């Protein structure tokens, strides 16, 4: 079973440089391409250059010749993309490909991709605060809980609910910019019966400020 | 002037005879994978015959018995000086892509150049395809059902397949896989048809 | 450099009919012998998935729902059967030069029954008043289609500023929206009003679904 | 007796040339693998020119200049009809083996008769190999480097291989090996090489 | 890696009949080829038949033709032999073999063996007795003990030394019938600093009876 | 059915000398375009290995120390350097007609200096007195060649009967011998007599090296 593995969440600030791994498993990495396929979080997909681990053979696209140089080890079967000279454009998540036969113009086999952000802001842990139906909390046939999570940077943030126990009518909102600061916000329903007989809990992990709340909701 | 030209057009039917019975000879056994020495043979009359047939031609048509066969025998002057001509460009741009003898033979439009241990092992090919398979089997690598000799799963990282006009392209090994014994699937995938001749 | 485009941006199609994706081409795809034309499939959050490679073969572990059409300036996607997990962003790549470059991109919807919104308003914790504010947060779930607005007032005072608008993506399951309107103000400007409520008006009915509480009952 | 004779040996001059434009045309692109439409002309005009050439040397035969030319005739008439003969026999010995149309082909001398969904699928052999590889690459088998269609690791475990004196080798599919994609290794060993024809 | 795993041992009374079983792992077995290689204990190899589990068909020698039966289930991926009609000269082991490509022609890797005993005596559990120097105990610079197995029925039977702790200057000698039983001796050299410091013991284990003995050894 | 002949039937080679053995056929052998000869090594207790497939090719996981000959008539199989592991049994087989006939099989032994047997007698056990019988048992470890016998005496009287012996078979490390020679006798004729003592000679030494003990000291 073929697979490929990249780096997490980098962080740089604007003129500096960036190095994104790329390894792969179950195959001669040696004899494999690679597509380093970059996509704008607005923007569509964007084709870097490819690269052969056999005999360092490089080939780019013309945009990002000098922007991006695609370096791989043999020993190690890691491929690596340096981005030098990062300003707030190259902010994007970057994915590495390779065909089942190792081809180049075919990608099969994707990476789960890697965001980099190039901003000035630094690392601000989140603040977990619950949310309740204070008035009167409503027990209708159905009621439904509310986790906030507001004040962190930069993304992702992950949200479940009693570490993953709980995955029926969950929707956790997409974050929105506010003054350099991300707003998060994550909504799940549960039934009159099991509220507040078990008492639910929201998870939420910031892998950038390490800030592992595991912050716990009750009736006002 | 009666028996002489009985025996001189006896002695024609014994010369288109005998050229009858080297072109069934040519036809039936000259092959490049039947008989190396009637394919050479075959080359040898081809390349002969060409410049006779253009001679033949042109006598044909500084002769005539009216303005009918003579613009007939400067066509077929014309149409196999042409064809002469490109057989030669072919050939030529062939063995200008690639470095073997094989590209003389009329048989085979695709070659493949696989160098195993120093040596470019030209073999010829019928199809040209995305990928090429090669199996071991025991330690006789069959690039292409091609036994070109003793090897293991430690290939060549790079082919070329020369065509008639353009078309090198260019592989590399990828998808190895091994067995028990001393067999295996690493085949080639093509990754660029630029960058003509060496 | 080839300068694929693709029509319709974006596309809603009824659940069990077909889907017609085109992508555009600046000039000839196809190479000597071959296409090189690439279908890819992307959700939100997730890799690009290859669907058609070569702009004729199915590639494998993907449902033969999907098949490719067109020659040499058009490649057209085919989904005969839609589900509800055919929601994504759908690209058109070449791959006959060395310039990569990657289609424009095809939202594809799906057009299900309507669906009334439900609307809950949470008032502000007492973790958000010791911290310092004071943010009143109204969710709407399971409501279609998107086009839904949120109106927020104090004491009759409709409000513009503060409030932040979250859209989700289409579910796999039963291709509802979810949204979520979050009024951040301070802790003390909150207190210096009386009633805090959310009004949700929706396509679906001509009287908007109103949430309201006080803080004398908290 | 002078214009005429003249004029005929023009005319022959004439028949001569287009017989070497054939000739070269047959020689140049009338392949199997080139043109079929030039292939079945080239087995057209053997079939049609081995009896003439026969009866080409017994008219040279009949007629002499000296006991010596008859003799050579002889000799030519009696090599060309043994040639024409083992052809036959060699052909449908090769037909009643397999039941393919390339059993008349003179390019080709051994012969794979692999039966993919159903149909017999007849495709050139060269050499005759204990065992015979095969890849996938995707979905399309190419035994032997030729390319059947579109198949899987679920493959025929049997295969046939004919020859033109007895050699009907018979084999049977193992060592099938996976990987990631859709591609596959699986090879076919002889095991007998008796039971000839069907 | 492939492999192929016989049975044990089989005791069958003469004018019975025995089904031996060789299974692989590994590989298709459908698609590889057998050959039930016969041994006799004083003879060399014979040859018996093939069988090819894909469509069935069995090759036979004429010699065995009727007194051996091949047969094979894709199944269970077991192939199997069945030998009717044995007598005394049926008493041999048999061996399976396939080949790595899956060729019939050439036996690459093959089974640990079945030995088949055809006889009417009835199996008769080891009796284990101690053997040491009682004269005076040779305490010479080298000293050597010995473990006697008498009075068995039929081979085979392991003989080890603590376990298989002590493998240096053991020599196990083969066993000799002797009026329908048989005897088997084995004999260790050890150090005189070790003997009698750590009471070693010779260790017999018979499948055929089921008789598990782990006698030790002490001086006089 | 071919009859394979192999010559010698027993070979004997000095360490670091070379081994050639040869392996006869009644009819030819070579099929068409092919041999199909076979060449196996089988040591006591273990299943046959295959050294040399079709005559001409070396085994994959074999030294490259062994390699073939002879063409349609005659096989053999060549050893340059012998090592001490290199002691089993060689057998040829023909796999061109449907009987598949192996070798006669060829035994190899290696030839070493000359070692002193290390002579050791046993006493019965008490076990056994008490079980109903006496055996006594004579151990000559580390000696060569093969060439040895045991002479068993009792107060002088020499016995024929009840003596067995067991030979083992050449180590693949040191290349020596070992044999046991078992007295099994009553335990009320075992003290009838007096002595008993175990006499072992070899070409070694013209003086036989002797243990003997008697039933008063023990």
């Amino acid at each position: 079973e073929v697979q490929l593995q990249q780096s997490g969440a980098e962080l740089v600030r604007p003129g500096s440089s960036v190095k994104i791994s790329c390894k792969g498993s179950g195959y001669v990495f040696s004899n494999y391409w690679m597509n380093w396929v970059k996509q704008r979080p607005g923007q569509g997909l964007e084709w870097i250059g490819q690269i052969y681990p056999g005999d360092g053979d490089t080939n780019y696209n013309g945009k990002f010749k000098g922007k991006a140089t695609l370096t791989a080890d043999k020993s190690s079967s890691t491929a690596y993309m340096q981005l030098s000279s990062l300003t707030s454009e190259d902010s994007a998540v970057y994915f590495c490909a390779s065909g089942y036969l190792g081809e180049n113009y075919v990608m099969d086999f994707w990476g789960q991709g890697t965001s980099v952000t190039v901003s000035s802001a630094k690392t601000t842990p989140p603040s977990v605060y619950p949310l309740a139906p204070g008035s009167a909390a409503q027990t209708n046939s159905m009621v439904t809980l509310g986790c906030l999570v507001k004040g962190y940077f930069p993304e992702p943030v992950t949200v479940t609910w009693n570490s993953g126990s709980l995955s029926s009518g969950v929707h956790t909102f997409p974050a929105v910019l506010q003054s350099d600061l991300y707003t998060l916000s994550s909504s799940v329903t549960v039934p009159s019966s099991t509220w507040p007989s078990e008492t639910v809990t929201c998870n939420v992990a910031h892998p950038a400020s390490s800030t592992k709340v595991d912050k716990k909701i009750v009736p006002r | 002037t009666v028996e002489e030209l009985k025996k001189l057009l006896e002695q024609w039917n014994l010369v288109i005879g005998f050229l009858f019975l080297t072109w069934i000879c040519l036809l039936q056994f000259a092959y490049a994978n039947r008989n190396r020495f009637l394919y050479i043979i075959k080359l040898i009359f081809l390349w002969l015959l060409w410049p006779v047939t253009l001679a033949c031609f042109v006598l044909a048509a500084v002769y005539r018995i009216n303005w009918i066969t003579g613009g007939i025998a400067i066509a077929m002057a014309c149409l196999v000086g042409l064809m002469w001509l490109s057989y030669f460009i072919a050939s030529f741009r062939l063995f200008a892509r690639t470095r073997s003898m094989w590209s003389f033979n009329p048989e085979t439009n695709i070659l493949l150049n696989v160098p195993l241990h120093g040596t470019i092992l030209t073999r010829p090919l019928l199809e040209s395809e995305l990928v090429i398979g090669a199996v071991i089997l025991r330690g006789h690598l069959r690039i292409a059902g091609h036994h070109l000799g003793r090897c293991d799963i430690k290939d060549l990282p790079k082919e070329i397949t020369v065509a008639t006009s353009r078309t090198l392209s260019y592989y590399k090994l990828g998808a190895s896989q091994r067995v028990a014994g001393d067999s295996g699937f690493a085949a080639y995938s093509r990754y660029r048809i630029g960058n003509y001749k060496l | 450099d080839i300068v694929l485009t693709q029509s319709p941006a974006s596309l809603t199609v009824s659940l069990g009919q077909r889907a017609t994706i085109s992508c555009r081409a600046s000039e000839s795809v196809d190479s000597f012998g071959n296409s090189f034309m690439h279908w890819y499939q992307q959700k939100p959050g997730q890799p690009p998935k290859l669907l058609i490679y070569r702009a004729s073969n199915l590639e494998s572990g993907i449902p033969a729902r999907f098949s490719g059409s067109g020659s040499r300036t058009d490649f057209t996607l085919t989904i005969n059967p839609v589900e509800a997990d055919d929601v994504a962003t759908y690209y058109c790549q070449q791959s006959s030069e060395d310039p990569y470059t990657f289609g424009g991109g095809t939202k594809l919807e799906i057009k299900r029954a309507d669906a009334a919104p439900t609307v809950s308003i949470f008032p502000p914790s007492s973790e958000q008043l010791t911290s310092g504010g004071a943010s009143v947060v109204c969710f709407l779930n399971n409501f279609y289609p998107k086009d839904i607005n949120v109106k927020w007032k104090i004491d009759g005072s409709e409000r513009q500023n503060g409030v932040l608008n979250s859209w989700t993506d289409q579910d796999s399951k039963d291709s509802t929206y979810s949204m979520s309107s979050t009024l951040t103000l301070t802790k003390d400007e909150y207190e210096r009003h009386n009633s805090y409520t959310c009004e949700a008006t929706h396509k679906t009915s001509t009287s908007p679904i109103v949430k309201s509480f006080n803080r004398n009952e908290c």
